């Protein structure tokens, strides 16, 4: 049982850290991308309607 | 007591009115007349097509001799040589009489009740002047809502502005109707009143609602102000005005306690993007004209009580947010102008729980100047805090229990697992008929409390526990 | 009297010198004599939409006023027949010119007046009082639809004077002469009507009656009551392709009429071929469902000002039928394709945009042409009650939700069937997401559910709550596993997968499962559930659901089965068979669970 | 198209058009019309690209008056990798079904490097069948793209988690996935085989599976045919 358990709680522990400094910074990062291009086409839009 | 003579002076003076046949001229929803004579902004019109009918109109803007006047009913059959153009003379306004009650009114305010005339006590400018803030007080006590859910969680102190946040496809229409028919008061009445405009709806909904409001007795503490969905826009835009403008002169010139409710923001937002496309202002963000704050701010802001008037006034508008999100616009501002919201959960909906609303989210800011001793029972502002955190606790704890079992469970976790499951079950869920007093609710909820050993409650004083754990 | 073209551009051409047009006349242009119609006035100059093709006109053209809006003829004979945008038939038009082409200005009547028609007179006499919408006599179109009333239209009162008497005539000889300050009045067996202007009727009323569109999923948990709106995702193998078909063949419509907006062009031919030889067996097994139905078919092609106006024929058409009294079920084919038109039509013009590039008028304009659906009325002496039930069929644009059409249609419409990317990728052929999907007239159909089945709304609502349950347990049990888990959340994931895999898929091809009536499927609802709360109740009091299992995989594989009890063999002894089933599964619990 | 509408029409022959990149085609559309002023579309494209392009797809079919046919496969160039462009949206909603190219197969050096996942063909239902072709053509296409569909699911998902987390079923379909990939799609540039003989490869490729989970294919064609 102790050594199941070692294992188990090892496995757990790097996955559980490894999702925290990965994953959420690599998907937020995209987010701020996505953002930042869905707010220029507005731009460029407006620009022509004025025109 | 000398009000009869400016009535008088300004009452008694016929005056002669224009006619004219010199139309120019028509761009889609719009209209070009070409020698007016001192025209005026804002006006109100007449026309006459070929065919005898009879429509009406609203100019929009005037160069030199020129007016742009748009029709409400489209502009189809119109001509340019037959039609005949008639001028009014003063802006819009609307008959106030005391004996609005129980009458159902157009979306113009036209008797569609088939009643006779108003019989005006007097004429008002729609869009009156804004509440001086130093003559402006802060809301005190509480209204009696009859839901579980809101009265005891979420009072609303009168002078409060609470919106209602829910999907398009929620029975928020259900709940409004629901909270009309309930409201009141509370003693611990011949002073309360309700004005219930509802712009944008199906026709069932209108035929729901008269038909429920007629035969539940509540209609003649009512004034309904309804617009369906193919009426046009410009009177849907002008509703709101009417119903606040009315509301408002109930509440400060005769001195009772009004409750104002929308029913619907987002197909105001519509009708309000189709204005300023007849004129050539540039869309704004998600194509909304940018200016909507400040209309939005004049809608909202004719509420709270008053300095020396013993009246008062609250709304409940409610919203849709298109997919669900809070980051789009109206419910933004929405937010930014009023005090908290009420959420209407999916899920919730989906499991068939009436009123579906989630309590997480929710908040509301007066509720410290809501609760209270005299104004209700001294228990309140306690157990909202403790169910609110106790309903927080259960949530994650039904969430491990898939993770982890059930035994690894601590008894707290267990315990609050199984109040979880009453509290929706029993709590939230309420009878579409079913009225409850404040003190029904909280009796429930301390029933609902007893399921914890009395010490473990710890954000509850031990004042309270003393007095009310008993039994 | 006539007017010099002044300018041309696409479609829009810009005429002058003519002063007292309307806003929306019909105007002949060109020497052809190509229908258009006005849409902007100043001064003079008066801009023109066309209908058709413009190549090769001239300035100084001659252009000719109607100073009537558009119309369409309305009488006997619309049944069985096919028209395009503008309620020009197809088979004439072929079969006059014999070529494949339709020649630019051609011009025939929407109605053929060659054919004679048998006539019985009604009820009035002369010297009687009449008014608008009264029946004054009737007139056999075809042995499936025996009874095609014939209507004084509205906006027309007065006293009788002569009524021609019984026989055969077609619909070109007056046969009724109205007294009235004038005697002008003359009327033969058709009429026409403005179709941009909502028919009148007396009033409306409330739909509290169910539509049987014979499919579990929509029939139990999103039902649609007659005289409703709808919305529902195109796909082709979410099973709308083939919904439509078995509306037409089982729904109890009375007349309905197909309206393809923008059709693709060779799914046109595939469904003209279709609908010819699709029986319905009801007082007889008429084979031509034809008789039923006519067909408003425009592609692409064809020019966007009449996909502009094409469902605004169809609804006219339909409001029509439901003036005699009749059950009429009108169906679209793409809301898009109309908003699209729409939106072309508006940049044309030189509008400015302010929604995505739509107009702004866009959601008033749908809410109009949605609110003429309902239960009514009719506007006659004989007290007449029909119902108008359009079901739209919203395309998805990329985005699920982010279009605007879509949220415009969801303002108004009151049921909506979204559309599941999931299922559809694992041809689920019924695609419906049970978790934005809705439906309001849940809350009324109780009414006649109490009377038949009163247990529909508690059942469907336990039925709602377990998956609801189920997909939120597996949010979380893929990110661990399903290790840790209680009997019971066992017992609710296997229940929902069998619901969703059993109940909800169903092929639309099957003799058996062609169409689900509502007792079987009451029946096969009620057989899962209680199946569901036995197992429930038996491992409460204590029992391994693992052991337990293994004996019930018999009945398990017995309601598994179930739905292969084909209908239409007792429609009685069915639900016999379902009985005998439920008190087995309750014996064999019983025994197994010693 | 002006040609093969005479060709088809006036000569009675089969015909087959195979006009490329009309990508170019509505670039220079969209050149024209801006030296104009008027309304600009989406992304700055005129409004009635969608008439246009109608006008352009339409001509193709076949009528009863004569017995030729005419069929169009044009090519398209999404400018960024995305089917969201108007160009290709436009297309979508005109054509009947379109067959998708991705990068991915490219780079994994598979040809011909298509994606069957996005692609759909409408009038396949029809054109299949008994007497026209084998039986089971109808369903068996449909079991093989749900099987993808799983594949590629549970791959996406084991991605991140692991095999730990697989069932019988992840781990049998990601094999399969394989499978599939490497030998189904793949072919030479000079290679051809027979409606036949993919159906024989794909019913190799299926017994891989046990005889029960094929739940979407019919217990006829099931039992006839996966026996052996």
């Amino acid at each position: 049982a102790f050594i199941i358990l070692d294992e188990v709680i090892k496995v757990t522990n790097r996955r559980v850290n490894a999702i925290e400094h990965v994953i959420i910074p690599r998907t937020e990062n995209t987010i701020a991308y996505i953002n930042s291009e869905l707010d220029e086409l507005d731009r460029e839009e407006f620009y022509r309607l004025k025109k | 007591f000398a009000i009869n003579k400016k009535a008088v002076e300004q009452g008694f003076n016929v005056k002669p009115r224009l006619n004219y046949n010199t139309v120019s001229g028509v761009n889609g929803p719009l209209v070009i007349l070409e020698k007016v004579k001192f025209p005026r902004y804002n006006e109100i019109v007449n026309l006459t097509l070929p065919d005898g009918t009879v429509r009406q109109g609203q100019v929009l803007e005037i160069r030199g001799d020129r007016a742009i006047v748009q029709v409400f009913e489209g502009t189809s059959g119109i001509d340019v040589k037959k039609t005949t153009v008639e001028f009014t003379g003063e802006s819009l306004r609307i008959p106030v009489s005391e004996d609005m009650l129980g009458r159902i009114f157009d979306g113009s305010g036209r008797p569609i009740d088939n009643g006779p005339k108003v019989f005006a006590e007097d004429y008002l400018d729609i869009n009156g002047s804004p509440i001086n803030p130093y003559a402006r007080i802060y809301p005190e006590e509480m209204i009696s809502t009859g839901v579980s859910a809101i009265d005891t969680m979420n009072s609303i102190a009168r002078g409060q502005k609470i919106p209602i946040f829910s999907a398009s496809g929620l029975p928020h229409n259900e709940i409004a109707a629901q909270i009309c028919r309930q409201a009141g008061l509370v003693r611990p009445e011949e002073n309360f009143s309700i004005v219930f405009a509802a712009m944008g709806v199906n026709l069932e909904t209108a035929r729901f609602f008269k038909q429920d409001f007629e035969e539940n007795g509540s209609l003649e503490r009512t004034s309904l102000f309804l617009n369906l969905a193919n009426d046009p826009t410009i009177e849907r835009i002008i509703t709101p005005r009417l119903a606040l403008t009315t509301a408002e002169y109930l509440a400060y010139q005769t001195e009772r306690h009004v409750l104002t409710i929308l029913t619907d923001m987002s197909s105001y937002a519509d009708a309000l993007r189709e204005v300023s496309a007849a004129r050539e202002e540039v869309p704004g963000r998600r194509g909304y004209p940018g200016y909507m704050y400040t209309d939005l701010s004049t809608i909202y802001e004719r509420a709270g009580r008053v300095e020396g008037r013993n009246g008062s006034i609250t709304q409940i508008p409610i919203l849709t947010m298109p997919n669900d999100d809070i980051t789009h616009p109206i419910p933004d501002l929405t937010g930014y102008i009023t005090e908290g919201q009420i959420f209407v959960d999916r899920q919730l909906h989906n499991k068939g729980i009436y009123p579906p609303i989630n309590v997480l989210p929710s908040l509301s800011r007066l509720m410290k100047s809501a609760i209270g001793e005299g104004m209700t029972r001294k228990d309140h502002g306690d157990v909202s805090n403790q169910l609110y955190a106790k309903y927080a606790i259960g949530k994650d704890a039904a969430a491990m229990k898939a993770v982890v079992g059930e035994e690894a469970l601590s008894i707290e976790d267990k315990l609050s697992l199984e109040f979880l499951e009453k509290f929706e079950k029993t709590f939230i869920t309420q009878g579409a008929y079913e009225d409850r007093t404040v003190f029904e609710s909280l009796d429930q909820a301390w029933s609902l409390l007893r399921i914890y050993p009395k010490e473990m409650l710890n954000r509850i004083s031990p004042k309270i526990l003393d007095e009310f754990y008993d039994r | 009297e006539y007017g010099a073209i002044y300018s041309v551009s696409g479609p829009v051409v810009i005429a002058e010198n003519m002063i007292g047009c309307a806003m929306y006349e019909l105007v002949k242009v060109g020497h052809d004599n190509l229908v258009g119609e006005v849409i902007r006035i100043d001064g003079d100059k008066a801009t023109i939409q066309v209908y058709e093709e413009t190549a090769g006109l001239t300035v100084g053209d001659p252009v000719l006023r109607t100073g009537k809006p558009l119309s369409v003829e309305l009488g006997p004979g619309l049944m069985e027949t096919i028209y395009d945008g503008i309620q020009r038939p197809l088979k004439a038009i072929k079969e006059e010119s014999q070529s494949i082409y339709i020649p630019r200005g051609i011009d025939t009547p929407a109605l053929d007046r060659t054919i004679k028609w048998q006539f019985t007179p009604g009820k009035f006499q002369v010297g009687d009082h009449i008014s608008g919408g009264d029946i004054y006599g009737s007139v056999f179109e075809n042995s499936l639809i025996s009874s095609h009333k014939i209507l004084l239209p509205p906006r027309s009162r007065g006293t009788i004077t002569w009524i021609a008497p019984a026989g055969e005539y077609t619909l070109d000889e007056k046969i009724l002469e109205v007294e009235f300050d004038g005697k002008k009045s003359d009327f033969t067996l058709y009429h026409t009507w403005p179709v941009r202007v909502p028919r009148p009727v007396t009033e409306k009323l409330s739909a509290d009656y169910p539509l049987l569109t014979g499919q579990r999923v929509l029939d139990a948990l999103f039902p649609c009551v007659q005289g409703g709106t709808t919305c529902i995702p195109g796909a082709f193998g979410c099973g709308k392709t083939v919904i439509s078909q078995s509306l037409s063949k089982y729904s109890n419509s009375d007349a309905i009429i197909y309206v393809g907006c923008g059709e693709r062009g060779n799914e046109m031919a595939e469904v003209l071929m279709e609908f010819p030889e699709l029986y319905t067996e009801m007082s007889g097994t008429k084979e031509p469902i034809m008789k039923r139905t006519t067909l408003v078919a425009n592609t692409s092609n064809m020019p966007v000002a009449a996909r502009e106006a094409s469902i605004y024929t169809g609804i006219t058409l339909a409001e029509y039928f439901r003036d005699q009294g009749k059950n009429v079920s009108m169906i679209a084919d793409s809301s898009s394709r109309w908003a699209e038109a729409l939106r072309e039509i508006s940049g044309r013009l030189g509008e400015m945009p302010a929604d995505q590039g739509f107009p702004a008028y866009l959601g008033a304009k749908l809410a109009s042409f949605y609110e003429r659906a309902g239960k009514a009325v009719a506007l006659g002496s004989p007290d007449r009650t029909g119902s108008v039930s359009i079901v739209a069929a919203v395309s998805p644009a990329g985005g699920d939700f982010s279009d605007p059409v879509t949220t415009a249609t969801l303002g108004i419409t009151q049921v909506f069937w979204g559309l599941d990317k999931k299922l559809a990728q694992r041809k689920h052929f019924p695609s419906i997401n049970t978790s934005v999907s809705y439906s309001k007239y849940t809350n009324v159909l109780n009414k006649f559910y109490d009377s038949n089945y009163p247990e529909f709304p508690v059942l469907r609502d336990r039925m709602k709550e377990i998956l609801s349950n189920a997909e939120e347990l597996e949010q979380v049990v893929q990110l661990v596993g399903k290790s840790a888990l209680s009997d019971s959340d066992k017992i609710t994931l296997d229940v929902a997968t069998l619901i969703k895999e059993d109940f909800l898929q169903q092929n639309g091809y099957s003799t058996y499962d062609a169409f689900c009536p509502i007792w079987k499927t009451f029946d096969m609802m009620r057989a899962f559930i209680s199946y569901h709360d036995e197992a429930q109740k038996a491992v409460a009091n204590g029992a391994n659901w693992s052991k337990l299992a293994d004996s019930t995989g018999d009945v398990k594989h017995a309601v598994s089965s179930s739905k292969f009890f084909e209908p239409s063999r007792g429609e009685k002894e069915v639900h016999g068979e379902f009985e005998k089933l439920l008190s087995t599964m309750q014996e064999r619990f019983a025994e197994s669970t010693d």
